[PDB]
């Protein structure tokens, strides 16, 4: 499995769908809404802001706390890395009440299951889970409530090195002497070993 | 051994380094350079006396 943001924040987004759909507004086609942040398509094109409640889910970052490299190893002739990784992801709750969602969210993503569904998605384990605040900003005429939260996710990505190459055949020499440095060496012992 | 039957009555021995002998000693698996002294005892097997008698 090789890390990739992009898939994270779609499974988050389809997990979330079934845990925490049922409090949220739905669109035309009876979807809850839950987007990615920043919508866009073909390089230009711009996503309407949902109607409320919706969530908003938007990947900060990634970095390798634990080490640099974890396994090296081989899987048929091609040489593995193993690497682990950590991301902080941020969701988000728009509208009224968004932090009695963003609780009632928060005591789901600590069941035994839930936890479950999202390995079984994204292939990451929740490690932590930071405090909700309750925000409110005017924009215009009216404030907007709203609740975000961070939940932090730990996977393991693995890479090919085309490059690699295995060692096979060995071949050794050596000699043997009465004194350091006699020219002329008592014996000499040459041997061949193959894997095969 | 000899010092015990009175034949000798003293001695030394002196002996190599390891870090000393030369390499074809060590070739050849011989030791060389072994020395030793030793001192002799004697005895007596004639006697000569003189002697005076008077008042």
């Amino acid at each position: 499995m090789q890390l990739e943001t992009a898939e994270l924040e779609k499974g988050l987004v389809r997990t979330l769908v079934d845990v925490i759909g049922h409090r949220l507004a739905r669109d035309k086609n009876n979807r809850p809404n839950v987007i990615r942040a920043y919508p866009s398509d073909n390089s230009n094109d711009k996503g309407l802001k949902p109607d409320q409640p919706f969530i908003t889910v938007y990947c900060q970052d990634a970095a390798t706390p634990y080490g640099w490299v974890l396994d090296k190893f081989v899987e048929d002739d091609v040489v593995c890395y193993r690497i682990a990784f950590q991301i902080p992801v941020l969701i988000t709750v728009n509208g009224k009440g968004a932090h009695s969602i963003m609780l009632e969210l928060k005591q789901r993503l600590e069941m035994s299951s839930v936890r479950d569904l999202i390995l079984e998605e994204t292939g990451a384990t929740v490690l932590d889970t930071g405090a909700i605040p309750n925000d409110y900003t005017y924009l215009n005429t009216d404030f907007e409530n709203s609740a975000p939260l961070v939940v932090t996710l730990v996977k393991n990505s693995v890479l090919k090195d085309e490059r690699g190459s295995i060692i096979e055949r060995v071949i050794v020499d050596g000699e043997l002497v009465y004194e350091e440095g006699q020219e002329p060496p008592e014996y000499t012992i040459h041997l061949d070993v193959d894997s095969k | 051994r000899a010092v015990n039957r009175n034949f000798l009555s003293s001695y030394t021995v002196n002996v190599p380094k390891a870090s000393q002998v030369a390499l074809a000693d060590k070739k050849a698996r011989i030791l060389k350079d072994v020395t030793f002294a030793g001192i002799l005892a004697g005895a007596i097997l004639d006697v000569d006396l003189k002697g005076t008698v008077a008042y």
